[PDB]
RNA sequence: ACAGAG
DNA sequence: TCCAGCTCCACTTAA
DNA sequence: TTAAGTGGAGCTGGATGCTCTGT
């Protein structure tokens, strides 16, 4: 990330001193000792998942005493939760039911 | 429930044709030239001064144009009709008279009317003999009441300066390169100098390119040259989003690799890259203050208002690289039209400056050497520098001005007199910008921006399909406004000045810029109150009625365009689902109480524009009106032009058929005018017994086609007969051709001159 | 709506009208102020306002790498000269600030110290922006370069060198800095106020809203109207409201200076009330016992002969006799311009005016029963 | 962060805290006055021509409207771009020929931008 | 037939995507015999063509998969003793995409045309995290080159072919079967013939230069014949095969 | 792009089921029906287009692109992907066309005109190259095909 | 050709060998099929099919 | 070519010559079909223009009805007397000895 | 050099 | 307006 | 340490439909 000198407002560079790494200006004496953990997370865009789970994938989210799907009222359906974008998104829930003479897709 | 309907709403169109549109565009540009621009060009060239021997000066005071004259053999002068100048193969001009003030030792000697040149007077302009006359007084001049005018007469032929189509100057075009990169450019054209600047992103770091620099210099060194030296203020003016700083970072990292941290260092870096025509610092400072972005003004070497503009350019490149929103050239908010006056202004300015330079050369030859008797420059006012310049640039068709680097060809064409529609159809043509270089298939299409401004079907078929177009029936082309009260109104409506803030306010979500023809007038919050209050000040008669306003909500700008040469179209204002024009208003128009300007003043009819009808919502008919409609179309048959207004039921046809009729309708045999017998042309086709059409459009009544028609009513059975009518052939009747059907006349010409040579002998 | 809350009085002060500036720091945030930094100098040129400050950064803090300060001071200063030198010691101790001017005119910007209940305004004298200077790097480059290595018409005013020679003629004016924490800052903050009553009526600000709209948005260097209505109030039922008669009685009084009043009451408009249109029509011209004829001081050679001949329209129904036409003292060349087109010829009787004594006593109006003789 | 409005600024400076705050307000170019015997032309009347005294009454209305009634005219008041950098309202005193005093009076955070109500100035006499 | 072809529309090879240059510029691109053309397609046949679970493995085996497309957060971490870049592989989306990639594969995908980073500079501390300690490039570069790798490291490829833009599983419609062919918009024929799971004996291409470089001159002749005849068929024209045979 | 396929599916159902409803009520000895059955001039699309319903007007394969900002013309609301607002012409050539439908039909026709006018410089140069490269070939008497040399 | 203002050229050979190469090779009765695929081109047209 | 506008111009002109009108063919409007069909039946003609035709060669009537009406045909400038051209041998150029 | 025509 | 050759310069292997 | 063979990038030079019919 860009960080700028409070004095002259040029761009700081990271360098190493005798006790710490420092943010340092190239044009004025100002330095800032990195005393503690500092971070910057990008969170880039992940792949699409729409055509990846279709067609009898290796799902696993099913559990004992799981709810039946609302239309058929049978537990013959899978359900999953995934991030669709990066993991700062709150996970969305989706489910699909597959029964005899019955095909549907629901949210 | 049906919305009530005004049925006489059509009658605004014959009121509109009294004043504006339909060759009145050419007339209102030529009168604009010979009434203000010939004074404004003379103002900026008011004094010539000899280099040697000072305290001697020629000062121009006032210029005129006057009435058309002919200069005969024995120095007798008389006014002249345009038809006498058609027959005798002479030009139709008027002498330019200027009064001066010069010095022959005696310091104040003046004149009153010194003829320096002859201006070709366009027909039915303010100085023609035909204006303001009755139809029984056109008979004594051998001229038609229906001949539209707008054309010149030079050496006997009729020549038309065609409408050109050019891109708008002083505008940031964000476009893609050939290799896929996205950059920007703005053709910074003013009256004095035209030049293009660029913005290249060839390595992920921003470079600026120009025709003066021998290498493209990075943009942060240019910012450090323009007085902002901190990197923080530069990144403020670019933007404060995360991905914008990520995209801009490798340009700061390039600038810190060189030792450029100071303004004088940046100017010393720029001065080592200038192609040579105090060198290093000052030939860079005068460069950035006079040539690069030369329309954004620097007052006293204050470079703040140019830094904001170039940061707007870099931010638009950064935002357009993410989602590929390049600007199309073919949107007609970006096209401008250049009429005959704006070409003759450039031509006469170059000719007048060459006249003053030739006169200064003669003055510097005969002041230091010859004689103590003080010469006057009245004995060196040669008239043939201006006259032959005007006549040769109109008659030949090239406008090669060395001062402005303009090298156009094929501007003027001979006015075609095949029929009446061919003469009127030529006075609405718009030649295009590219002029048939390669098979583009990009501007040859029909973009939806031409609604009501240009004609859909009327185009030539062949190599110029889409590159020669035609105006619609109800259009108008603006001229240059005085630019005075628009700034004085915009400064009182919440526009902060741009100097009173850093660059961080430009990246706010609720802060919009305002532009005036490319220059930044500042920023503003609550743009809707600005737009609505400015439209109320336009409707109330304070701001001139052709000053458009728009809002690009994506790029966050509020444009104001006071410039000249852009297309307008009238509309009916709609306020809360009811039209502002009532039946009472149209009854008052039909009885004669009011005119179209009274519809303009009372906030009933307002002019729109191609950039301004991007904001508005228009209904075609009265029963299309819902709650978000601000304007109502007056007549939807004004979408079709003049040559497509002969076709009956043209919405039942297929669309190429109307194009083929727009081609054939300029070639039908007919009658030229009422002076078709006293007229000697190179070629003239007439029909013997013409008849007016039986099924006719209202455009036919508006342009008076059925007073002199082209065609005959044929009784037609539609059947297969005799097998000689297989592919498009048609079988006539021998006893109808004998009775006069289809009988035509062909007139030609044969001229012969008998000249007297320099040796005193003569042809006989 | 109604002003339900906080009808705050606005007061205007003038005591600091020639002294108050507004400095703003484009690259320094609004939290990290300069309240603590020990300032050293404060310089100004009073015309062409260019304020150059200097501020002292401390050395013993851990945000001052002395290994770089020694090197930059060796690069800027001469190594042992110190006769004229930007820094006193062996280090970089200062950070100099250089101003740039925002606008020329500040007649519209006003600083506002809001207290409780009221708001005091004070006009500024300028806005200056203070950016950190980088001149010492170019001075270091100067010390690095000096160690090793009947004339024609001209334009100098639009150049840089003549501009720098023209600005630097103003001598520097030094000032003593007094910070925000000083007790002088509280004492000179009360000159932003103005002492006055709670009720003060202003004998300025008298201009009506129409006059203010006309004032800020001027007429376009002077108006020219001739035909709003396409005949100039003369055809299309002979009079018409597009040029409004109620707004302009004057244009028809120029045009139709002789007409019956019943035509005017029918053609002026139905929406305009009766006594208001009588007061509008009455003041623009003369009346002769119910015959309204043009105010000759506006129409036309003196008005005194015009007033006496308008009195002659009152005297005799046979308007001017040929000797009394000379008595009324008109322009002798313009007797046909004044009387011929405005009257009727009958034999040996002079002139018969178009408007006889009409039915104004038949009309219900009671005030021009007696206004015509006092006017 | 949400964007604040002028009624929300003139409510906190009286109810929440009594502490004074330095506002920086932009007026229109000509104020509805006359230059009093100032050797004229109907030119611009600004604050460099008026005298001290109550120059107007500021009317805050229901539903957020804020008007500056400056005599017979009611003006309009809107917030400007919110500045978030360091603004210092300083004084400069040239009490002598070449030496004097500089005093800092405080800080400036908020901005106001005033504009004439053209709809209300226009609806009295249209054109 | 070059004058007869109106440069028509409605051509997608039956998938409502994968736009192809047809008409006069297609015949122009064939007879110019250029080395690179717009819209190339390598049509591959799959051997175990019964199920879609087999098709998506070999789809992800050839398609260009970026490191920035499988990492949930890519961060710099500044420390008082060191500075580096930390990349945590979102292994859930690795398990869903059926890919052969983990941290040791990403370590091997790094040090292939990136700044000359050393393999010692990259560690595999977990089964997700991959830290990249930068160095001094020392060729017009400062050690603050972490900003270069902060946007450059998500453009390295960990699985697939570098030249392939995209790919789409294509199905048939006939009632007798349901089998899965593979449309590869790419410009590397030898790579698609060599990946496990793709029947290399039955895959073709549009670009004749790749067919000449991989399979020989006689297969390039047959590709010219088939492609000119296919372009002539798709616009309603018909030419006897002896003419295109003589041209090839 | 999913929505575009469903709308181009539904707007092609209207043209086909409206054009198969006009051909069931035309009598024999109709003139365009006779000229379409014998294949001499015309087709069934022309009869079903100038009687029943002119189809979706398409410029280069897709619906009418936006020339203004996020809409096709100012006469329609922004972001609307309706049938009528993007090129569908509900009228035939018998009942006339509306202004927006006529302008969209002219947009669809000028593309055909400009392809006809661009084709001439597009093909003749290619045939010049093919002739200058192929003209030496001749079937000989021994059933070979040899070049000039 | 379509008979709508359409012009066509003519060339008269001047030698007997140029006559015989025009009559046998370039005849209309010897060019009833196109050389492209072998489909007839000189055949019936409109009003001879209707 | 789908010119229905000629088929309506013919009918409108026929219904407008029988009672002295000029039926408008204004774009996006004009005289409708239902108002010109009723002016033909009032004057004794068919309501769609198609007329009973006795032929002129044989003298016996045609089977189909033929569609009469006035259409406004215009004559174009391209005449054959100014386009016929024939060179046997004549003047040649000077540089290249070819016509 | 420009406009046409196929 | 689009596309093959020609020449300059870093980038590894190898001694 | 450096000689050398081969990659990649910028510059350069070529090309862009057939005729008549008039000024
Ligand atoms: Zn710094
Ligand atoms: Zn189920």
């Amino acid at each position: 990330m860009l960080l700028f000198c409070p004095g002259c407002g040029n761009g700081l560079i990271v360098e190493e001193g005798q006790r710490c790494h420092r943010f340092s200006c190239n044009t004025c004496p100002y330095v800032h000792n990195i005393t503690r953990k500092v971070t910057n997370r990008k969170y880039p865009k992940l792949k699409e998942v729409d055509d990846v789970l279709g067609g009898a994938a290796a799902w696993e989210n099913v559990d004992s005493t799981a709810e039946s799907c609302p239309k058929c009222e049978h537990p013959r359906a899978y359900f999953m939760q995934l991030q669709t974008r990066s993991a700062d998104e709150p996970m969305t829930t989706f489910y699909k039911c597959c029964n005899a003479q019955c095909g549907h897709r629901w949210r | 429930a049906p919305i009530p309907t005004v049925e006489e709403k059509w009658r605004l169109l014959p009121a509109f044709l009294k004043v504006k549109g339909l060759v009145k565009q050419h007339i209102d540009s030529f009168n604009y030239f010979i009434n203000v621009e010939i004074k404004k060009i003379m103002k900026a060239n008011e004094k010539v001064t000899s280099d040697a021997d000072p305290m001697w000066y020629l000062k121009y005071l006032n210029i005129y144009v006057g009435l058309p004259d002919v200069e005969e053999s024995f120095n007798v002068t008389r006014p002249v009709s345009p038809h006498e100048c058609r027959l005798r193969d002479m030009t139709y001009s008027a002498p330019i008279t200027v009064d001066i003030e010069y010095t022959r030792g005696s310091q104040r000697i003046i004149r009153n009317a010194l003829p320096i040149g002859r201006m070709p007077i366009m027909l039915r302009s303010s100085n023609c003999v035909l204006t303001g006359k009755t139809p029984a007084e056109f008979a004594k001049l051998n001229e038609c009441p229906l001949d539209p005018g707008g054309y010149f007469i030079v050496k006997g032929v009729e020549k038309v300066i065609l409408i050109q189509e050019q891109l708008s100057k002083n505008r940031i075009i964000v476009e893609a390169d050939r290799k896929g990169a996205v950059g920007a450019s703005v053709t910074s054209s003013t009256h004095e100098k035209k030049s293009r600047t660029n913005m290249a992103v060839k390595q992920g770091r921003f470079y600026l390119r120009h025709n003066t620099l021998s290498e493209d210099i990075p943009i942060v060194i240019i910012f450090k040259a323009m007085g902002v030296e901190s990197d923080q203020e530069i990144v403020q003016m670019i933007g404060t989003e995360e991905h914008v700083m990520a995209a801009f970072g490798p340009s700061l990292e390039e600038c810190q690799k060189a030792q450029i941290f100071t303004q004088m260092q940046a100017l010393k870096y720029i001065g080592n890259k200038v192609r040579r025509q105090k060198t290093k610092i000052e030939e860079a400072r005068e460069l950035l203050a006079s040539t690069i972005l030369t329309h954004v003004p620097v007052k006293e070497f204050n470079f703040r208002a140019k830094c904001i503009y170039t940061a707007v350019m870099v931010r638009r490149v950064i935002l357009a690289q993410g989602d590929n929103k390049v600007d199309d050239r073919d949107y007609y908010g970006n096209k401008r039209l250049e009429l005959a006056g704006q070409l003759l202004s450039l031509l006469f300015e170059d000719l007048f400056k060459k006249f003053n330079s030739e006169m200064k050369k003669i003055a510097d030859q005969v002041i230091p050497k010859q004689r103590a008797a003080q010469f006057d420059v009245v004995k060196h006012m040669r008239q043939d520098q201006i006259t032959n310049g005007m006549v040769n640039a109109i008659s030949t068709g090239n406008w090669s001005l060395k001062r402005f680097k303009m090298d156009r060809q094929g501007v003027t064409q001979v006015l075609s007199r095949l029929s009446y529609i061919s003469a009127l159809g030529m006075m609405t043509r718009i030649s295009s910008q590219f002029e048939k270089t390669r098979k583009v298939s990009g501007p040859r299409s029909l973009q939806p921006s031409q609604w009501g401004m240009l004609c859909p079907s009327d185009t030539p078929e062949g190599e110029a399909c889409g590159l020669v177009k035609n105006l619609a029936l109800m259009t108008h082309i603006t001229t240059d406004m005085e630019d005075g009260p628009i700034v004085k109104l915009a400064s009182n409506l919440g526009v902060e000045d741009v100097n009173l803030l850093c660059g961080e306010e430009l990246s706010y979500p609720n802060v919009f810029l305002v532009f005036l023809n490319g220059n930044i007038l500042g920023v503003i919050r609550d743009h809707k109150k600005l737009v609505n209050t400015f439209r109320l000040m336009r409707r109330a008669g304070y701001i001139n009625e052709f000053v458009s306003i728009s809002t690009n909500l994506t790029d966050r700008c509020v444009y104001i365009s006071s410039d000249g040469g852009r297309l307008c179209r009238p509309y009916i204002i709609v306020k809360k689902q009811k039209p502002a024009v009532t039946n009472k208003h149209m009854e008052e128009l039909a009885q004669g109480y009011r005119n179209f300007e009274d519809f303009l003043h009372e906030s009933l009819v307002e002019y729109l524009d191609v950039n301004e009808e991007n904001d508005c919502n228009i209904a075609l008919y009265e029963h299309t009106i819902n709650k978000d409609t601000t304007h109502l179309e007056i007549e939807p048959f004004t979408l079709l032009g003049v040559c497509a207004g002969l076709i009956p039921y043209p919405h039942h046809n297929q669309s190429p058929r109307n194009t083929y009729q727009c081609a054939m309708g300029k070639q039908a045999m007919g009658t030229i005018g009422y002076n078709q017998r006293n007229r000697i042309d190179t070629l003239m086709y007439l029909l013997a017994y013409p008849q007016k059409p039986m099924v006719k459009t209202k455009t036919i009544e508006l342009i008076e086609f059925e007073k002199l028609p082209a065609g005959q009513n044929a009784t037609v059975a539609v059947m297969s007969y005799s097998g000689y009518d297989i592919e498009d052939a048609l079988v006539l009747n021998k006893a109808s051709l004998d009775r006069g059907f289809g009988r035509c006349l062909v007139y030609k010409n044969a001229k012969c001159t008998l000249k007297r040579y320099t040796n005193q002998t003569f042809d006989k | 709506d109604d002003p339900v809350v906080q009808e705050i009085d606005v007061y205007l002060a003038k005591s600091l009208a020639e002294k108050l500036y507004l400095f703003q720091y484009p690259v320094r945030p609004a939290s990290m102020t300069y309240d603590d930094i020990p300032h050293l100098s404060a310089k100004i040129k009073p015309k062409q306002q260019k304020v150059e400050l200097e501020m002292a950064i401390d050395t013993l803090n851990p945000n001052y790498c002395r290994s770089k300060g020694e090197q930059i001071a060796l690069n800027v200063d001469g190594a042992c000269a110190d006769e004229t030198s930007t820094y006193s010691s062996k280090l970089m101790d200062k950070q100099t600030f250089c101003s740039s001017q925002t606008t020329s005119n500040t007649s519209r910007y006003a600083a506002a110290l809001y207290r409780q209940g009221e708001l005091h305004l004070t006009p500024l004298h300028g806005i200056l922006q203070l950016r950190p200077s980088f001149s010492y790097l170019d001075k270091a480059d100067a010390k690095h370069r000096e160690r090793e290595a009947e004339q024609a018409r001209q334009r100098r005013v639009q150049s840089y060198e003549f501009l720098q020679k023209k600005h630097a003629e103003e001598p520097w004016v030094h000032l003593h800095y007094y910070g925000l924490r000083d007790s002088r800052s509280e004492h000179e903050r009360q000159y932003l106020l103005c002492p006055g009553s709670s009720g003060v009526e202003n004998t300025e600000l008298v201009k009506s809203p129409s006059e203010y709209l006309m004032m800020l948005m001027p007429p376009s260097q002077e108006e020219e109207k001739d035909k709003p209505v396409a005949p100039s109030n003369v055809l299309s039922m002979a009079q018409l409201r597009t040029l409004p008669l109620a707004d302009q009685i004057k244009i028809l009084m120029k045009n139709v200076k002789v007409m019956p009043f019943a035509n005017l009451m029918s053609l002026l408009g139905p929406s305009i009330d009766s006594v208001a249109v009588l007061r509008g029509i009455q003041k623009v011209a003369m009346l002769v016992q119910g015959n309204w004829v043009v105010k000759s001081d506006i129409l036309y050679v003196l008005c005194r002969g015009r007033d006496f001949v308008m009195w002659k329209f009152t005297q005799s129904r046979w308007v001017v006799r040929k000797e009394v036409a000379t008595v009324t003292k008109l322009c002798a060349e313009d007797v046909k311009d004044f009387l011929e087109h405005m009257a009727v010829v009958r034999i040996n009787k002079g002139w018969e005016f178009i408007l006889p004594y009409d039915g104004e006593f038949i009309k219900k109006h009671p005030d021009v029963v007696q206004r015509q003789h006092m006017l | 962060l949400p964007k604040d409005v002028s009624v929300a600024e003139l409510l906190r400076e009286l109810s929440l805290t009594k502490e004074e705050e330095l506002l920086f307000l932009q007026l229109p170019d000509t104020l509805p006055g006359q230059p009093p015997t100032q050797d004229i032309a109907e030119n611009a009347c600004t604050l460099a021509d008026l005298t001290e005294g109550q120059v107007g009454k500021l009317l805050i209305r229901k539903s957020g409207r804020v008007q500056l009634l400056l005599g017979k005219v009611t003006l309009d008041v809107t917030m400007g771009t919110a500045c978030s950098f360091l603004q210092e309202l300083v004084s400069v005193g040239l009490g002598d020929s070449r030496t004097g005093e500089m005093t800092v009076l405080g800080h400036v955070k908020h901005k106001l931008v005033c504009s004439p109500d053209f709809e209300s100035l226009l609806d009295h006499k249209h054109r | 037939p070059g004058t007869q072809m109106t440069l028509k529309t409605f051509h997608f090879a039956g998938v409502a995507s994968m736009n192809i240059t047809l008409g006069v510029p297609r015949i122009k691109e064939i007879i110019n015999a250029s080395k690179a053309i717009s819209t190339p397609i390598i049509t591959a046949q799959l051997d175990k063509d019964d199920d879609a679970d087999y098709a998506r493995l070999v789809k992800g085996r050839i398609e260009k998969t970026l490191l920035g497309e499988i990492s949930e957060y890519i961060e710099e971490v500044f420390l008082p003793d060191d500075c580096f870049i930390l990349v945590k592989l979102s292994l859930e989306r690795i398990r869903l995409l059926r890919l052969e990639v983990n941290a040791e594969t990403v370590r091997y995908s790094i040090c292939t045309s990136k700044l000359r980073v050393k393999p010692g500079d990259v560690a595999v501390h977990g089964e997700a995290v991959v830290c990249v300690t930068p160095r001094e490039n020392s060729k017009s570069s400062m050690y603050y080159v972490l900003q270069f790798l902060k946007e450059d490291l998500p453009k390295v490829v960990v699985q697939g072919i570098p030249e392939v833009s995209r790919a789409v599983i294509h199905i048939d419609e006939q009632s007798g079967k349901e089998k899965y062919k593979l449309l590869v918009e790419g410009d590397n024929l030898r790579a698609v013939m060599a990946t496990h799971g793709v029947k290399g004996t039955r895959t073709t291409s549009n670009n004749t230069y790749e067919v000449e470089k991989t399979l020989g001159i006689e297969a390039a002749r047959t590709t010219i014949i088939n492609e000119i005849q296919y372009t002539m068929v798709n616009h309603g024209m018909s030419i006897d095969r002896r003419h295109v045979m003589l041209l090839s | 792009e999913t929505l575009e396929a469903l709308i181009l599916k539904e707007l092609s159902v209207i043209r086909d089921h409206a054009g198969s409803a006009c051909l069931r009520e035309l009598d024999k000895s109709n003139s365009p029906l006779t000229m379409a059955l014998c294949g001499s001039k015309g087709s069934f699309i022309n009869i079903s287009q100038m009687i029943a319903c002119v189809g979706q007007q398409a410029i280069s394969g897709s619906r009418v692109p936006d020339g203004f900002e996020n809409r096709s013309l100012p006469h329609f609301e922004k972001h609307s992907k309706l049938p009528a607002a993007k090129g569908f012409v509900a009228n035939s050539f018998y009942s006339g066309l509306t202004p927006t439908e006529f302008f969209f039909h002219t947009m669809a026709g000028r593309e055909g005109l400009v392809d006809t006018a661009v084709k001439t410089a597009e093909t003749g140069y290619m045939q010049r190259r093919l002739v200058k490269s192929l003209e030496d070939l001749c079937s000989q008497y021994d059933l070979t095909v040899r070049s000039s040399t | 050709a379509d008979f709508d203002g359409d012009e066509m050229n003519l060339h008269l050979p001047q030698t007997e060998e140029a006559k015989a190469e025009a009559l046998v090779l370039m005849g209309t009765k010897a060019n009833l099929v196109t050389p492209r695929n072998g489909e007839p081109l000189i055949a019936a047209i409109q009003d001879f099919l209707t | 070519r789908m010119t229905v506008g000629k088929l309506i111009e013919l009918l409108a002109g026929k219904a407008g010559v029988l009672d002295g009108r000029f039926h408008y063919g204004t774009a996006f409007g004009g005289s409708k079909v239902k108002d010109v069909c009723e002016d033909l039946v009032r004057h004794g003609y068919n309501y769609l223009g198609k007329d009973y035709v006795t032929s002129g060669i044989t003298g016996e009537p045609l089977e189909a009805y033929i569609y009469f009406g006035p259409v406004y045909y215009q004559k174009l400038k391209h005449m054959v007397l100014d386009k016929m051209h024939a060179r046997a041998r004549g003047p040649r150029a000077v540089l290249t000895r070819q016509p």
